[PDB]
RNA sequence: UUAGGCGGCCACAGCGGUGGGGUUGCCUCCCGUACCCAUCCCGAACACGGAAGAUAAGCCCACCAGCGUUCCAGGGAGUACUGGAGUGCGCGAGCCUCUGGGAAAUCCGGUUCGCCGCCACC
RNA sequence: AGUGCAAGAGCAAAAGAUGACUUGACAGUGUUCUUCCCAACGAGGAACGCUGACGCGAAAGCGUGGUCUAGCGAACCAAUU
RNA sequence: CCUGUCAAACUCCAAACUUACAGACGCUGUUUGACGCGGGGAUUCCGGUGCGCGGGGU
């Protein structure tokens, strides 16, 4: 029962929302992977008229790439709990957000046969705080 | 009329009830008639490809042969004979 | 203008303002009168004034009969006496004038009428036994000012 | 098996009637034909309701209605019981007024004409303008009533 | 679910199952569709034609009944793959079925994949389908080449279940020679 | 169908919810990237290879009607509307009688938590 | 939501979005409906083929311009292939 | 929640009715040849009224 239902990293996804690219070194060096650049949709009157143009970039890191980022990233802030999903996912900084789920989440990110995860099996903020904590930090 | 164009008057006729909206199923899409048979002349208002003058709607035909993937439908207009080229999709077998 | 020109049912239903422009606002002030804050339910005696012909009663009317209905009511009662009456109808219907001979004739728009069809409610007053004579005659002098004849039909009235 | 008879006109009769009527093989007034209760034929009675006057005969009455206005296919010749023993399938008058209200045959099938022309009813009609429930001679009739009518058109 | 305007898909659509947008595209050459489906352990074959209350199947082969021809080896790979298409084929011919086309469902139209090998084994049982020879695998990857190099990257071995060491893609030869044989018991 | 594949009708099948089910069997999740192949970054997905573990998801099985839906009963209603007729009524607007048809809303109570086809399979 | 533009209509593993590749917005000749209900009448339009050559795709297949209904012009003369 | 009204260019609903084809009865045609085909000659393209349904207009 236990070893199908015990929380694991989903995807860890490091961004900087710029609006105008130089940054894109700073995150190879931090994370371990390549990069990728974000456009942008609407005009706006910001002096951003084009919108197929970079905005900012962003990396996924999952399995190793994304522990070994952790135990250097969750030092650097303080956690606290408004910080929380409904659906038990964080977002601190610079921003990096942690995405947490249980073993099954296959079945919805799937091409064949997917379905969406049921609210029974879907992660509270509860057994999010207690993952985390139980994992070298604090929380409140 | 305040245009003589094909899909005057046309908001009913060539419009689904919301239920059936959507991508019609392929079944019907792919029947295969034969020559003589009996066929209700209805337009499929999601199926975009090999429709009639919907002036035709609920005429029910004759098919007399095929002209490629269509089928050629014999009609008659009030009292006009009429040959109409139509798809399996917009049409349905009588009885 | 006499109410003859625009009284019967004769027209189509002309109501769809995103197609019509140029419509004056109703002459009507308010529809909920007396003490609008209580309940329908918490009086006793329920009389309406039921319209008995299927007529189209424009905005002034409705409001010249509502006025003088009313006035009566404040009157006899006081400006807040125990009652609440409702005008349940709203002129909905669109008027035109074609105000050129009969060429372009499609008038223009002068006003706003209410069909009402034959034995529905136009008013409805809510008030206590002792006041029933009172409203009774609110709506003998409301009927004397719109088109048809009416019926003034005591729906809760066991008090005679 | 009802028995109709045309008490209205041709002129502004519609023309959808006119031809029901002639399908039923009466062309004027005061004309009467055996029609049998079928769900297609009551579809035709239904539609010339207010220009006829139908209604179920009684034995005695159908009989003495067929002695004195049937005629054969052609000709002049009287239906007496000794022309009907002749050429039809029955032995007197009686017999095919049985048939005829069992629905067992036609007079068209015995070589009678499909039409019993009338005279004028003697006494005169309830009128033409109102149906029998409001006092007038149009529409459906009591077996009693079509009878009366029948009769005073021998 | 919400009103009465709502549209419900339809009921494979739901159940995410079939591309029916595709499907009215295979079934507009008339030719029976051979349905290539791939699960975790094993491999699905068959041969369907259109019939008037849903679909029929004329020839199928699953990779589980092959086995019963002489397989030992693991069941969801390359080598069963074709041998799987094979089976299905070959059944096909006795069913009376001659040509067909390549229903791959909701897979990816991937260069030198499990459905492609599928398809190899049908085109070599007799069955005449439009295909694309390089799209198709190097028939050494279809015997089953790149597993048994991968046994060589030894230490610990590759297979759990006594089968043997090194791996064997004559076992694949083996088979395709027992098919091929114009006795057996189909 | 002791969990499968392809379907037909395309909500009676939807939304939501409860209970049960898996040692060499099945479906999964699952384990793992040398290869085919793969990500404008990520073996996440796609693709390939495989069983250490699991029935918690999914799926299959049994069931619940609160919501949406299908159909039926009874009431609304033979009301609204209406094809045919009228030297019936009404200043009129309009109504009425006869004849042939006949709703909708809403209420109450049932139904509905899919049905069926081909194939394979302790 | 979006889909160039009225209005009505179509569309969700797409007809929308993004990406890449491509030139079928191709030549020739038709069947049919429409223009013109019924019911004769040109230009124009559309649907649906075939022949030839092509594009994309694994492939079925899709591409006879834009998801559909507006965006059009005779004889004579000229230029042009 | 509660409470008051509407739609030619609204529709979760929805008739009467009109309409395609077919079968049945009826009627009709096979010496009165229908249905249909081909050819000759027209007149005609100021209409009006009642009833039903209309749209405009006091
Ligand atoms: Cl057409
Ligand atoms: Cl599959
Ligand atoms: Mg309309
Ligand atoms: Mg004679
Ligand atoms: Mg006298
Ligand atoms: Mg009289
Ligand atoms: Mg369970
Ligand atoms: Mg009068
Ligand atoms: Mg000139
Ligand atoms: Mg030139
Ligand atoms: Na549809
Ligand atoms: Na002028
Ligand atoms: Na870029
Ligand atoms: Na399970
Ligand atoms: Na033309
Ligand atoms: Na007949
Ligand atoms: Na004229
Ligand atoms: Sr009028
Ligand atoms: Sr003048
Ligand atoms: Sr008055
Ligand atoms: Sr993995
Ligand atoms: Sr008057
Ligand atoms: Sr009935
Ligand atoms: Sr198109
Ligand atoms: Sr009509």
């Amino acid at each position: 029962f236990h070893e199908m239902r015990e929380p694991r990293i989903e995807k860890v996804v490091v961004h900087m929302g710029i609006g105008h690219a130089n940054a894109e070194d700073i995150l190879g060096e931090i994370t371990g992977q390549m990069p990728v650049r974000t456009k942008a949709k609407r005009t706006v009157g910001e002096f951003d008229i084009r919108e197929g143009d970079p905005i900012g970039a962003k990396v996924t890191l999952r399995d190793e790439m994304a522990e070994e980022f952790l135990q250097t990233a969750l030092p650097l802030a303080e956690l606290a709990t408004s910080q929380f999903d409904d659906t038990g996912n964080f977002s601190f900084g610079l921003d990096v957000t942690v995405n947490l789920v249980r073993p099954g989440y296959r079945v919805a990110k799937r091409d064949k046969a997917s379905r969406s995860i049921p609210t029974k099996h879907r992660l509270n903020p509860a057994d999010a705080v207690a993952f985390i904590e139980s994992t070298y930090d604090v929380e409140v | 009329p305040s245009s003589n164009g094909p899909l005057e008057g046309t908001r009913g006729k060539l419009k689904n009830k919301p239920r059936d909206r959507g991508t019609s199923p392929p079944q019907r899409a792919v029947e295969e008639f034969d020559d003589g048979e009996k066929v209700h002349l209805k337009i499929d208002p999601s199926v975009p490809n090999g429709r009639f003058h919907p002036r035709f709607d609920g005429q029910t035909g004759t098919v007399e042969g095929k002209q490629g993937d269509a089928y050629k439908v014999d009609i008659v207009d009030g009292g006009k004979e009429k040959t109409i080229i139509v798809t399996a999709a917009h049409l349905r077998r009588q009885e | 203008k006499p109410a003859s020109m625009y009284r019967d049912i004769d027209k189509p239903a002309y109501t769809r303002r995103e197609y019509i422009t140029g419509i004056p606002g109703s002459k009507i002030a308010q529809h909920k009168m007396g003490r609008k804050q209580k309940d329908a339910d918490d009086y006793p005696v329920q009389i309406s004034l039921i319209v008995e012909e299927t007529v189209q009663l424009r905005h002034g009317s409705l409001e010249a009969s509502r006025l003088s209905a009313n006035r009566h009511l404040i009157k006899e009662l006081g400006e807040e006496g125990d009652y609440k009456m409702t005008l349940r109808k709203f002129p909905h219907q669109v008027l035109r004038e074609n105000k050129d001979g009969m060429r372009a004739a499609f008038g223009k728009i002068v006003g706003t009428a209410a069909r009402v069809q034959a034995g529905e409610q136009l008013f409805t007053a809510y008030c206590n036994v002792e006041d029933a004579e009172h409203v009774k005659e609110a709506f003998r002098r409301a009927y004397n000012k719109i088109t048809p004849s009416c019926r003034i039909k005591v729906e809760r009235g066991e008090e005679l | 098996m009802h028995a109709l008879v045309q008490l209205r006109g041709e002129v502004n009769m519609h023309t959808d009637i006119q031809d029901t009527l002639e399908m039923l093989n009466i062309h004027h007034v005061n004309h009467c034909t055996l029609v049998p209760e079928t769900d297609a034929y009551r579809g035709m009675v239904a539609k010339v309701n207010d220009f006829v006057a139908f209604g179920e005969p009684s034995q005695e009455t159908l009989e003495t209605v067929l002695a004195t206005r049937a005629e054969p296919l052609e000709g002049d010749a009287d239906v007496d019981d000794e022309w009907v023993a002749e050429h039809t399938d029955y032995d007197d008058i009686s017999g095919l007024a049985f048939a005829l209200l069992s629905e067992e045959t036609t007079l068209r099938e015995q070589g009678l004409s499909p039409t019993l022309r009338l005279h004028p009813p003697r006494g005169g009609h309830d009128g033409v303008k109102h149906p029998v429930k409001e006092g007038g001679q149009l529409g459906k009739h009591d077996t009693e009533g079509i009878d009366d009518l029948l009769e005073a058109m021998r | 679910a919400t009103g009465p305007r709502y549209k419900v898909p339809m009921r494979r659509r739901r159940e995410a199952r079939t591309d029916y947008h595709q499907r009215l595209r295979l079934l507009k050459s008339g030719k029976p569709r051979l349905v290539a489906r791939k699960s975790n352990k094993h491999v699905r074959a068959q041969l369907v034609t259109l019939g008037p209350n849903g679909d029929d199947t004329l020839a199928s082969a699953h990779s589980s009944d092959l086995a019963e021809y002489g397989w030992e080896a693991p069941t969801g790979n390359m080598p069963s793959a074709y041998l799987t298409g094979l089976l299905a084929g070959l059944r096909a011919q006795e069913a009376g079925v001659e040509e067909a086309v390549l229903d791959i469902g909701l897979n990816s139209p991937t260069p030198g994949s499990k459905v492609f090998a599928i398809q190899e084994g049908a085109i070599d049982a007799g069955l005449d389908i439009p295909h694309n020879d390089d799209v198709l695998a190097d028939w050494q990857r279809t015997r089953g080449a790149h597993i048994a190099e991968y046994d060589e990257q030894l230490e610990e071995p590759l297979y759990s279940g006594d089968f043997d060491a090194a791996d064997l893609p004559e076992h694949f030869d083996e088979l395709r020679e027992t098919l091929l044989d114009g006795d057996i018991e189909l």
